[PDB]
C-alpha cells in the first residue's frame, strides 16, 4: 500500500525563490536513487540527472549552466529542489521517481508520480 | 568473506573500480 | 564536427511487408532506446521506459527490443492512427541527446 | 591509447596486488568518458570533466581493482569505516576521478 504523491502545480512571479518537494516512504530513502525528469510543455522530456541522498552527489545534464543546484535533507528523508531566481526556462513540469538501487546494475525507475508543474510568470 | 554467487542478490555482485590519479604533456585531448 | 546520417530515408513496399528503420550514434549505446508518439496537436510523451517497465493503463502495442548496433521493430497490429514520427533515442545517467529524427508518413 | 587491453581485460589482478601501468605518448578520448555514461559511478574530485579536453596532463596514473558495491560509500572525503581506517587511508585532499 505504498503511495507517492507529489506537490501540486506552483506559479510564482519572476525573481522569487520556489522549492518543490518529493517524499518517499516505506523504504530506505537514502538507499535508493531519486530521479528527476524535466519537460517543456509542448515538447519532449529532458533528463537532467539523479541524486543519491547518501552523499548528495550531483550529476548535470550536458546542457547545464550551473544556475540550479540540488540539495537533499537526510534528517527527514525528503528530496528537495530549489531555484534561487526563477526565470522563463524554469517553466516546466517535473517527475520524481525512485531510480535503480545502487546495488543493482540494470537501470529502472520503478514508479511514476503525477508530476509537479512549475510556472514562472 | 566475499560472497560471489550466481544465485546471490544483485547487490553482492562485484564491481570494477578504476581510479585516475593526478600528481602535481605526452597525452592531451582528442585533437582539434 | 559530428555528422550522422540515417538511411534509407524513404522505402516503398507492398501491403504486408516489413519496414525497419535503423539509427546509429557515434558510439555503442547498448539498449538505451525509447519510442515516442507525436500527434499533430499534442506533445510527445514517454509511455514505456527501459522497454521492460509498463505503466498501468499503457497499451501493449508499443514495444522495443535489440541491443548493440542492430535494432528491429515489429508491429503487433497495424492501425490507421499509428502514423507518427519515430525518433532514435539514446540516453545515459549524465544526460540526453536528441537525434535529428526521420519523418515517415504512411497513407 | 592502449586502453582496450587494460579496461577490457578478461581477468584483473587482486586488490592487494593491483597492477599499475604507465600510459604515455598517446591521445585519450575523454569525450567518450563524459559524453556517455555506461559507467554507473563517475566521481571526480578537484578537476572538471569539461576542461579535460582543453588541458594537457602529464604522468597519468590509473589504478584498477575489483570491490563490492556497498564499499563505494567508504571511499569518500570525511568518511569513517573499517576499511578506510585499518586497511588503506586516502588523503582528504585527493584529486582525481
Amino acid at each position: 500500500q505504498v503511495q507517492l504523491v507529489q506537490s501540486g502545480a506552483e506559479v510564482k512571479k519572476p525573481g522569487e525563490s520556489l522549492r518543490i518537494s518529493c517524499k518517499g516512504s516505506g523504504y530506505s530513502f537514502t538507499n535508493y536513487w531519486i530521479s528527476w525528469v524535466r519537460q517543456m510543455p509542448g515538447k519532449g522530456l529532458e533528463w537532467m540527472g539523479r541524486i543519491d541522498p547518501s552523499d548528495s552527489y550531483i550529476n548535470y545534464s550536458p546542457s547545464f549552466q550551473g544556475h540550479a543546484t540540488i540539495s537533499a535533507d537526510k534528517s527527514i528523508s525528503t528530496a528537495y529542489l530549489q531555484w534561487g531566481s526563477l526565470k522563463a526556462s524554469d517553466t516546466a513540469m517535473y517527475y520524481c521517481a525512485r531510480g535503480r538501487n545502487y546495488l543493482d546494475s540494470r537501470g529502472r525507475f520503478d514508479y511514476w508520480g503525477q508530476g509537479t508543474l512549475v510556472t514562472v510568470s | 568473506s566475499y560472497g560471489f554467487q550466481p544465485t546471490n542478490g544483485v547487490g553482492y555482485q562485484p564491481y570494477r573500480v578504476v581510479v585516475l590519479s593526478f600528481e602535481l604533456a605526452t597525452v592531451c585531448g582528442p585533437k582539434k | 564536427d559530428i555528422v550522422m546520417t540515417q538511411s534509407p530515408s524513404s522505402l516503398s513496399a507492398s501491403v504486408g511487408d516489413r519496414v525497419t528503420i535503423t539509427c546509429q550514434a557515434s558510439q555503442d549505446i547498448s539498449n538505451y532506446l525509447n519510442w515516442y508518439q507525436q500527434k499533430s496537436g499534442k506533445a510527445p510523451k514517454l509511455l514505456i521506459y527501459d522497454a521492460s517497465n509498463l505503466e498501468t493503463g499503457v497499451p501493449s502495442r508499443f514495444s522495443g527490443s535489440g541491443s548493440g548496433t542492430d535494432f528491429t521493430f515489429t508491429i503487433s497490429s497495424l492501425q490507421p492512427e499509428d502514423i507518427a514520427t519515430y525518433y532514435c533515442q539514446q540516453y545515459d545517467s549524465l544526460g540526453f541527446t536528441f537525434g535529428p529524427g526521420t519523418k515517415v508518413e504512411i497513407r | 591509447c592502449p586502453f582496450g587491453e587494460v579496461f577490457n581485460a578478461t581477468r584483473f589482478a587482486s586488490v592487494y596486488a593491483w597492477n599499475r601501468k604507465r600510459i604515455s605518448n598517446c591521445v585519450a578520448d575523454y569525450s567518450v568518458l563524459y559524453n556517455s555514461a555506461s559507467f554507473s559511478t563517475f566521481k571526480c574530485y578537484g578537476v572538471s570533466p569539461t576542461k579535460l579536453n582543453d588541458l594537457c596532463f602529464t604522468n597519468v596514473y590509473a589504478d584498477s581493482f575489483v570491490i563490492r558495491g556497498d564499499e563505494v560509500r567508504q571511499i569518500a572525503p570525511g568518511q569513517t569505516g573499517k576499511i578506510a581506517d585499518y586497511n588503506y587511508k586516502l588523503p582528504d585532499d585527493f584529486t582525481g576521478c
